[PDB]
RNA sequence: UACCUGAUUGAUUCUGUCAGCGCGAUAUGCUCAAGUAAAAGAUUAAGCCAUGCAUGCGAUUCAUUGAAAUUGCGUAC
RNA sequence: GGUAACGGAGAAUAAGGGUUCGACUCCGGAGAGGGAGCCUUAGAAACGGCUACCACGUCCAAGGAAGGCAGCAGGCGCGAAACUUAUCCACUGUUGUAUGAGAUAGUGACUAAAAAUAUAGUUGAAUACAAAUGAUUCUUCGAGGAGAGGGCAAGUCUGGUGCCAGCAGCCGCGGUAAUUCCAGCUCUCCUAGUGUAUCUCGUUAUUGCUGCGGUUAAAAAGCUCGUAGUUGGAUCUAGGUUUACCUUGAAUAAAUCAGAGUGCUCAAUACAAGCGCUUGCU
């Protein structure tokens, strides 16, 4: 059970992974007429 | 000493931050006037709100009063000569009928690609902001500028821009050279 | 029912201030001893000291050990407990270290199965325990 | 490089004039305050020394600006009634080299503790 | 804009609080293209202060224009 | 007796009725480390005046001599908490060369208004200023904060851990097939801002005068008498002397709040300004 000492168990375990690389995305304005024109949002399933 | 220095707020937040219902309505506003931000909007929404009720404090009172008068009539040549409120509908009974769309009209940035002076609203901000729109011989770079009835008709190009007469751009000198 | 005579303002008065007693809000803001009893004293943040830190079981039905640091203020010397927020951040915390301290969030309640903890820890070392989870920076 | 004058009004017991002047000059960059006191001298007639443009800003994009001017009836009004430092600017009058208000201060301070003439010779 | 929503139950209606929600004050995290106004050691310690300044300017001029000094005025604003 | 109390003008919130605060730029009061006593004067119980005591310092050749930043700027402490040991009388007043009053520049995401990331900077000019900087004209070149189960807008995608690590204001997720964690990939809110903590107001008709509730949810005294307090029946000219109360005026510093006009480019703001033509009118 829990003993104090395990801290951080989950995120040592945890496998590591780097990022993706994107296009700086639009800011402001043209994030909104980005977002405007796209328009669940996020229906993976 | 110095004094204090007079502040005063525009906008004022919804009491609810989230209803789908309001998001999609100002998101279609944002689509239909080129805005910044959402506080942009409510900008416009706390003045007409300030209007509606100034109106509707004044309404309450019967026709004739001295400051109902003078108040209503003052409101009324505002707007008129904003170009919001129609100059035959001449009462506080018909100015609560107004919406946000009647005052985003009257943005520069909306009369820049209305008249033709740009392609879409995006290039009517982009030019401005580039300082090659100009209103009675007035260089205004603020795309919320509001356009007053008078100046309605009083908006060229920049008599500098390259595009209005000038020299030519970064990228016509650089390739001129 | 209440008086409702034209001359009675002192009474309607008078049974108002006394019964405002009877309301926890207004005891709590008016007794005279919150200051006294405040670990804080009326502030929003304060420092401290570490002295050592524990595990302590989480409420039922949840079952963990939430690791929170003994901590002694400067203003006061009082002794309190302080939560270490995000994952892995009890290491970054060595007894006799300085920890600025916040309150959790329902001043001076304790928050979720936690059982007599009401502080967080903000920083550590002159340190955003945030940012040290982040990895935005390192233990001076 | 337009110049215009209004609001003029004439101190017989200032012995000058004061006006505000609007200078135009798009494209070009603000007016030179020689140019402008020479078309003003031009415009009244009178000596380009006792003409005095001061205050001049400029609006957005070129054009527009404004800055007020002082026309003096003779070079003693005008080294009579104004700061010195405007006769400096224009070269009329010139500069005085002096210390620091700190250091003079100082030297008042350290003077107060001494008596008699050797105030002067303290320094 | 005279507004509510989640949580006691196998389920229901209440009482009731807790939580959420808007504004403002103070502190603070991360971050911040340039500009305009602009608060700013009140909160606790009316605690202690190095160092510099913050109150000095008609009558009386044998010093070299006016120094020094005596008066007068002010320093209670 | 207490006040983590200077009073007011006012501030925040805010249907109405209110609740809370107000050290702070204006007005009144008080104090100059704590007390006390005085000189001068029209005016002081003055402290950038003196005298003594107490607390705490400073220089001494040890005989003596001194100090009062809750003025400006800075320093140490205290703390969650607050700026340059700068330039000037050029502006605003004091009787006017003098004015750390006053006016300039510095640090400054307190804050209020206005606004770049798509379709800035830089070189030297011109302006301003007591000098300056930075603003206003030309010319050389040349995206971050929170979030994504419900409240509440937005993923039952991929791997680890198996009630651990962690999240979570609340309800609740995590026990070997996690939409809530740890990651990776995805989207929503707001936006150069966005979170967190404490507190005020609304939400709260959960302090109820408007306006709550008391059979069983908290709450009717066991019952009666009774002073103060509160509240008290109808009735005086309908027809064909005192008060209380209501109406209207008088006396009522500004600044703020409400409120006309005016393109400071808009707005917060500010209280400006706007036409002819020069010797000007409003």
């Amino acid at each position: 059970h829990g003993s104090l000492a395990r801290a951080g168990k989950v995120r040592a375990q945890t496998p590591k992974v780097d990022k993706q690389d994107k296009k700086k995305k639009k800011r402001g304005r043209a994030f909104r007429r980005v977002q405007y024109t796209r328009r669940g949002p996020n229906s993976n399933s | 000493a110095r004094l204090k220095t007079v502040q005063s707020k525009v906008t004022k937040s919804p009491r609810r931050p989230f209803e789908k219902e309001r998001l999609d309505q100002e998101l279609k506003l944002i689509g239909t006037f080129g805005l910044k931000n959402k506080r942009e909007v409510w900008r416009v929404k706390y003045t007409l709100a300030k209007v509606r009720k100034a109106a509707r404090e004044l309404l309450t009172l019967e026709d004739k009063d001295p400051k109902r008068l003078f108040e209503g009539n003052a409101l009324l040549r505002r707007l008129v000569k904003i170009g919001v409120l129609d100059e035959t509908k001449m009462k506080l009974d018909y100015v609560l009928g107004l919406k946000v769309e009647d005052f985003l009209e009257r943005r520069l940035q909306t009369q820049v690609f209305k008249l033709g002076l740009a392609k879409s609203i995006h290039h009517a901000r982009i030019l401005i902001k580039q300082h090659h729109i100009r209103v009675r011989r007035q260089v205004v770079d603020v795309p919320s500028f509001i356009v007053r009835l008078d100046s309605q008709k009083h908006i060229d190009f920049s008599l500098q821009s390259p595009y209005g007469g000038g020299r030519p751009g970064r990228v016509k000198r650089r390739t001129l050279r | 029912g209440k008086p409702k005579g034209l001359c009675t303002a002192r009474k309607l008065k008078t049974h108002r201030q006394e019964q405002r007693w009877n309301d926890k809000r207004y005891k709590k803001a008016h007794i005279g001893t919150r200051w006294k009893s405040n670990p804080f004293g009326g502030a929003s943040h304060a420092k401290g000291i570490v002295l050592e830190k524990i595990g302590v079981e989480a409420k039922q039905p949840n079952s963990a050990i939430r690791k929170c640091v003994r901590v002694q203020l400067i203003k006061n010397g009082k002794k309190i407990t302080a939560f270490v927020p995000n994952d892995g951040c009890l290491n970054f915390v060595e007894e006799n270290d300085e920890v600025l301290v916040s309150g959790f969030g329902r001043s001076g309640h304790a928050v979720g199965d936690i059982p007599g903890v009401r502080f967080k820890i903000v920083k550590v070392a002159n340190t955003s325990l945030i940012a040290l989870f982040k990895g935005k920076k390192e233990r001076p | 490089v337009t110049i215009r004058t209004r609001k003029v009004l004439t101190n017989k017991l200032l012995y000058r004039k004061q006006m505000v002047v609007e200078v135009i000059h798009p494209g070009r960059p603000t007016v030179p305050k020689a140019d402008i006191r020479e078309k003003i001298a031009k415009l009244y007639k009178t000596t380009p020394d006792t003409v005095i443009p001061f205050g001049f800003e400029s609006k957005i994009g070129g054009g527009k600006s404004k800055g007020f001017a002082l026309v003096y009836d003779t070079i003693d009004f005008a080294k009579k009634f104004e700061p010195k430092y405007r006769l400096v600017r224009m070269g009329l009058a010139t500069k005085v080299e002096k210390p620091g208000r700190k250091q003079r201060k100082e030297r008042k301070n350290r003077q107060k503790k001494v008596r008699g003439t050797a105030k002067a010779k303290v320094s």
